[PDB]
């Protein structure tokens, strides 16, 4: 029940320096990869060294320098980090074929070795943005090679989802729709984030004028633990990542859930507050603390799963759940009667030393498939429209070998997708 | 006259835990394993529930099964961890996401072919089984699904052996999941053709007693499936100790069946009251069979009057006499006739025995089965038909393979046991 | 009453190593060939496999042969390679590289002769032979070749010494080497006329038990091996420990061939189950002949059922009434008719003695001699045929000086056995 | 059961360079010939030295020279160097007659002395490439001698064979062709192994980007150990030379077996890797992993042996048989049912420090006589026409006393042979 790590481009890079860490300060890992004590994520070695399942690619050194000078680089094989000698000028044409066609084999096979090291994969999980090259570009080649080894195995993605605020490449609206199609055609579950909506409750629930990406890696990371290593470590109510497959996509194509996560609270917002398990959940259904730039109160509930670390006992869940159906305004769709998932484990949350958020004796992860996906869709497939109704930039793709309609395509594919999730909540 | 005890899911699982703490406690048997009893009694009867290891340690006669690790070692984790043995201890490694499709249909049954010849294992141990009790949810997706699964395979090896079941029962206050009556449909539709009765027991009642009978500000799942075990260390209390009427479980069928179909119970228990009050109390049967006919003492969410009753079955703990108990529960027929449905003359039925349980003087169980639970199974349907209706979240279970048939006939079915208590009713 | 073993190539040393090992574990000799044992029983018998050294130690009656040392050491090296003395340790120095035509033929004939020798010597140092038992295999140079040749010469020797080998044969799913058919048929033609009776045990059959049965997810040689060996220690139990029904040899071989040239055998043992479900069984013999009886407990890739029955051989061990068995057995024929022939009444045949395997209470060893084997035979046919016709590596044995006829004869004789085998079936 | 290893050139001796660098690596035998512990290579000196039972023949020193200077120097005897005084020009003339013809009786004597050194001889083996001089011509020369006074015992040959690449003489066709005639009149078995087909190996599946003969030489002595050492150690299922004589030559003629090999994967494509009997012995059957340049699916089977190394059980062999068979491709020839040897040691593979293939645990050696080797020969008749038709070059061998007809006589030879193989492969 092990899985792997794929970390492409800066941004997955970068968040997974987050994530691995936190890994090692789930464990007590040290840096020299000594670690007295997480089978899924480490293999270990005859040194008592202990190995990080992952696999990091950047097409330019750059990122992947900074990895080897940090501190983990001696928890880090490696074989382990891989890169190029170009980026892809955040661009997909270059990402997915011209240029990291070049590379890509190392890193299957190098995946390819960690699998061998696993005895019994569950599967992996990818990190990446959409808008950049590496990150989407190299993203779609990959996944399309590593559905035809692994095929069933678990294709968790997370993506950064670009915002309106943030935005780094004219061209993200192209680099993002081309590689939705592809994740649309070889993940199982994706989960975008908004950095614009994280940004929000750091300045107000963590009370930060200035986050940064560091910041922000930290938030996500964590809640990535909380529905891995959640698993891992034991607890109540165990949850596997097939059954959240089982449970959460009613149909091939509707694999967007959203998350949410709270407490997220800086320590002193925190002294004095308690929350109890009905309260968490509570601002769990507030939109202000979504990490998506959505509405969860405009569209419609399909599933909805609720995952438990710390003290929480079933009976103040059944409680809490009751409130919401009650409460709330969760339109749930009439294709799916109650939907409504709960993992529980033992294990506690933990804190990273240096960290912004207070700590916590319970936390709770919401995942959840509602039709409100739809808008932040809207919003890219406008963006598109502009800048293919006058083709502005369209030859620095085509000048690398993109044809048109390819981009016709992508958007179309969009529109398709948008439409079906209409289609589902469409009660009837 | 062995019982084959299974507790699937993390409801099975807490619950059941509490349950075997109890068992133990009856028979005064420590978190070891060891026979420091009290009386002769304790050994006497020890093996319907357990297996005697060397050096007079017991071992429970129970399979610990899920999908999910971390709860069956925290079960193993606490007291009576101990006393279960490696060998009962079956699960995988991915919960079933509440799928009964992943639970039933797919995932679970893997597990469900060693669970199953661990349970030949332990009936071929037996010298005679008498029944099978499991214990798990109507919602979660090895509670309903991989138990239902286990059960029909169960049964099919032993048809004449009693099946029986404790699960709980969603309540629109209670809801998590917006599968949950798809579960409990699916499993509802299998229960009812593959069990000889299943106990309906509602978290929302039992929140009920916490607070306003013992007086509790934070109901727990620790107390509330405390008062679940109560009940099921009751209904074989007789089973194990000498005692003068009803013992068997078979018997206790055969009086409170009427009709094939209609198999689902309402528990319920006295004394049921905080110790405030305690010192103001004085048992008697009047009193136990006050606090047990009153519906604010059920363990499930349905109030008996609202319907009519078919059969009732009282077991009685401790030294009573025997007038006393038939005349006070005719006197409850007497009195309330008319929520008694007139086709069973004598329609209380009692159990007595000798023994009372550790701290009460007497004690009393009461099984309940009214048409008015038809109402928890219009709770079921209802939700259900919503959902159905859209498809909202069927993909998951679509996913999986399940035909929208199977729903729709699983739905029928629930239908019809509606229908048979009205037809019963009245 | 002695019976000289030997091992011969790979399969033949750890097969044997693991039956010596046990064969010790029989008598409570340890590996230093020092006898501690229990009973005098122990010891009554011990001359059929074992020669008394000076200070109460024992050698085993058996010759290890081989043509690589390594194989050869590896057994040394282990428990139980203290216990073989010196001078049964013959073998050369080159394999025969899965070639019949080098083991049979050429090469292997070199060293037969010095193990002849050997063998001469022991059976002058034996008060009586009983017989010989050959552990090898089916489709390798020396285990199918060097065997063939030695056994051809022992024969020759013996004319009315029970001849009886074990071995290995292939499977679809097994098959290592192309010619392993090619050598299979050369083998088998031999051995068709020169034993008295051969088992056929398949490694395929066996994963099965070891992971069906035996809920092993890594089957290993180790294992697989110790399973035949149980069968092997199986039929002499009644030569080396007192009883009641049939414990020679001779016996059994009389009442198994009912034509001379029917002469190969289907092995199965119960119990046979992993331990997880044994804290549920309760063996009976009705168990015991339900589990020998049931194809998934067969060592023969072969079910019995697909074809019919000529003969089948109980040998019961641990102390049984005489009813229970030859009741129960009775009515296996009674039950399964269609899948007797009718010619024999009274199909089953039993063996019972007082002595049960170290471990369990009572256990049972299945011999059957059904004409559903001839899909073995085919098989191999089959295989020879593709491979001959187009004489692919045919020429490795045309180097060797092996004739076209050789081999187109030695099909011959496998089509007769496989008709003979329908003759009799219907 | 002793034997005796011939090397003639520098293809010969460098191959040999590695072959007794390896027995060294087998054994711990140190380049003094010191040795703690092999002795059907090597005999024993009184001083506990042991002494490579070979003999080195270059016509020119240079080679010779090399070997003189390296630290097996110490192991060599002094006597076992031998060397002219100038090459054979790449040619068949000098190497079989002009120059050879005048050193090959100090060689012949050589081999005597180690053949009455040796009690019982198995038989020998002799390294050389086609189309060399020294190693075409001169070879030619010495298993003339040989089978006159050993007869009998094995004469194992592997030949090296010309690629379209590598080319290094412009009358290599005329080499090759005059030499194997006498290869076919002399030798019991030939092992004709191609660079090209190597070098593929090399760079895909032990990912080298720049072969060398060094790397490539370590390959083929490891599979030439595999098949002697491996006889020579005892195991489960020894097989014989003269086993192999036996199974492998169907008549007189087809005694062209080629030889595939695995596992062949660096150590890092190897973790992650563990491959089984079955599946060692799939490598085994792709033409991918066959070291000559042919199609092993286009051709047909006649014979074919295994042998393993390590951890094998003949159960998982028999699997992997049938798994061959019904996998299979393998279309074997009427005239031989079924003909799969098997042979099994326990001896397992070794490792050579500096070396560039994977520590494994068991290993598995092909031979196999198939119809696909006729294809080889069309290629070298092929080029041999050419050349012939113009008649380019050939006074390099009419001036050293060649008669015409000879060529023309050997060419028809092999065309005879290539029709023997079609012959063979009818079925019947
Ligand atoms: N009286 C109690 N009800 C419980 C408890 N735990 C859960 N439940 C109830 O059971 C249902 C949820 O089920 P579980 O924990 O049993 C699900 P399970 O672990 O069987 O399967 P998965 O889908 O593989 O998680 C639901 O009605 C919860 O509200 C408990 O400890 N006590
Ligand atoms: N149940 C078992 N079968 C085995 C074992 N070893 C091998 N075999 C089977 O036996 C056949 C291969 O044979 P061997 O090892 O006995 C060959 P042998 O050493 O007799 O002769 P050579 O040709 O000289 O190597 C084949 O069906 C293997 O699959 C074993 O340990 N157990
Ligand atoms: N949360 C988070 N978002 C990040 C981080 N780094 C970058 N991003 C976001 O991801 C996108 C940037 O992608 P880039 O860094 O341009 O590119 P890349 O995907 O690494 O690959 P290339 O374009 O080839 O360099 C933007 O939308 C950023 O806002 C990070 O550390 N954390
Ligand atoms: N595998 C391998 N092939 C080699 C090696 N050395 C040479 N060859 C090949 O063998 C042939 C070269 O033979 P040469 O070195 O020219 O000649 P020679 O056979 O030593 O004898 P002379 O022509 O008289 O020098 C070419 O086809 C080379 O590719 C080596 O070390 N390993
Ligand atoms: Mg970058
Ligand atoms: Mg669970
Ligand atoms: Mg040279």
């Amino acid at each position: 029940r092990e899985c792997i790590s794929i970390h492409v481009g800066q941004a997955g890079v970068q968040i997974g320096n987050a994530c691995w860490e936190l890994y090692c300060l789930e464990h007590g890992i040290q840096p020299d990869g000594q670690m007295p004590s997480f089978n899924t994520f480490f293999s270990e070695t005859g040194a008592g060294k202990h190995v990080p399942r992952a696999v990091f690619v950047d097409l330019e050194p750059t990122v992947i320098d900074e990895v080897r000078t940090g501190t983990y680089r001696q928890l880090f094989h490696p074989e382990q980090l891989i890169t190029g000698k170009e980026d892809a000028a955040n661009n997909y044409a270059r990402g997915h074929y011209t240029i990291g066609k070049e590379i890509i084999d190392l890193v299957l096979d190098r995946i390819r070795k960690l699998a061998d090291q696993c005895t019994g994969l569950q599967g992996f999980s990818v990190f990446h943005s959409f808008g950049g090259g590496t990150g989407s570009g190299f993203t779609s080649l990959l996944m399309e090679r590593l559905s035809v080894d692994y095929g069933k195995k678990s294709k968790l993605e997370f993506s950064i989802y670009p915002a309106p605020q943030v935005s780094t490449a004219v061209v993200e609206p192209y680099n993002s729709i081309l590689t939705t199609h592809t994740t649309l055609e070889h993940s199982d579950c994706a989960f975008m984030v908004d950095n614009e909506a994280i940004y929000d409750i750091c300045r107000r629930n963590l009370d930060i004028e200035r986050p940064t990406y560091t910041n922000l890696n930290r938030l996500i990371g964590q809640i990535v633990s909380s529905i891995t290593a959640s698993l891992r470590f034991d607890g109540a109510l165990n949850v596997d990542l097939t059954e959240f497959q089982t449970n959460l996509v009613p149909y091939p194509r509707g694999h967007f859930p959203l998350a949410t996560y709270a407490p997220v609270i800086s320590a002193e917002k925190a002294y004095h507050e308690q929350l109890s398990v009905a309260e968490i959940t509570n601002a769990c259904f507030e939109p202000a603390n979504q990490m998506v730039k959505c509405d969860p109160r405009h569209g419609k509930y399909m599933a909805c799963c609720l995952l438990y670390r710390g003290d929480v006992v079933p009976k103040d869940v059944n409680a809490a759940i009751a409130t919401i159906k009650t409460k709330r305004t969760i339109q749930f769709v009439d294709w799916c009667p109650t939907g409504f998932k709960v993992g529980i484990n033992y294990e506690p949350p933990t804190v990273v030393p240096g960290g912004d958020l207070a700590k916590v004796q319970r936390a709770v992860c919401m995942l959840s498939n509602t039709t409100a996906i739809a808008e932040a869709w809207a919003r890219l497939d406008h963006k598109f429209d502009l800048m293919y109704a006058k083709r502005a930039f369209v030859h620095w793709y085509v000048g690398e070998g993109m044809e048109e309609g390819e981009f016709s395509e992508a958007r179309e594919d969009m529109a398709a997708l948008e439409k079906d999730y209409e289609e589902v909540g469409v009660d009837s | 006259r062995e019982i084959v005890h299974i507790q699937a899911g993390q409801c099975g699982n807490q619950i059941g835990a509490k349950f075997w703490e109890v068992i133990s406690d009856e028979h005064g048997i420590d978190p070891t394993g060891s026979y420091h009893g009290d009386s002769d009694l304790q050994l006497e009867r020890i093996n319907v529930y357990y297996n005697e290891a060397a050096g007079n340690k017991y071992v429970p006669r129970a399979i610990l099964v899920d999908l999910e690790p971390g709860t069956m070692d925290s079960v193993r984790s606490g007291p009576f961890g101990q006393i279960f043995r490696p060998d009962n201890f079956v699960f995988g490694q991915s919960g079933a996401g509440n799928n009964w499709a992943k639970g039933h249909y797919t995932e679970g049954a893997e597990l469900v072919d060693s669970v199953l010849d661990v349970v030949r294992k332990e009936s071929e141990s037996c010298d005679c089984l008498q029944g099978f009790q499991l214990t798990h949810s109507l919602g979660g997706g090895t509670g309903s699904g991989m138990g239902t699964l286990l059960i029909s395979k169960i049964r099919e090896e032993y048809p004449d052996r009693i099946m029986n079941t404790f699960s709980v029962v969603p309540s629109p206050k209670v809801s998590d999941t917006v599968v949950e009556p798809y579960n409990a449909t699916l499993s509802v539709h299998q229960l009812v053709e593959n069990t000889d009765e299943t106990y309906c027991i509602d978290n929302e009642a039992l929140y009920d007693i916490c607070f306003r009978t013992l007086k509790l500000t934070t109901p727990t799942y620790g107390d509330l499936n405390h008062l679940v075990s109560a009940t099921m260390s009751g209904v074989t209390t007789c089973l194990r100790f000498p005692g003068q009427l009803n013992a068997d479980l078979r018997k206790l069928a055969v009086n409170m069946v009427p009709f094939p179909r209609l198999h689902f119970f309402m528990p319920g228990f006295a004394p049921l009251t905080s110790r405030g009050s305690q010192q103001y109390r004085a048992l008697t049967v009047p009193e136990l069979t006050q606090q047990m006919f009153d519906a604010k003492n059920m363990m499930a969410a349905c109030d008996p009057r609202h319907g009519r009753y078919l059969t009732v079955a009282a077991v009685f703990r401790g030294r009573m006499s025997m007038k006393e108990v038939d005349e006070q529960m005719l006197n409850v027929q007497n009195k309330n006739s008319s929520y008694f449905v007139e086709w069973i003359p004598n329609n209380v039925k009692t159990a007595v025995c000798d023994i009372p349980p550790r701290g009460l003087k007497m004690s009393a169980t009461f099984i309940g089965n009214s048409t008015a639970i038809q109402e928890l199974f219009k709770r079921i349907s209802e939700q259900f038909t919503a959902m159905f209706r859209r498809k909202a979240f069927l993909h998951w279970y679509t996913g999986e393979g399940m035909d929208e048939m199977e729903f729709t006939e699983a739905e029928s079915n629930m239908n019809d046991l509606v229908s048979e208590y009205q037809q019963y009713q009245d």
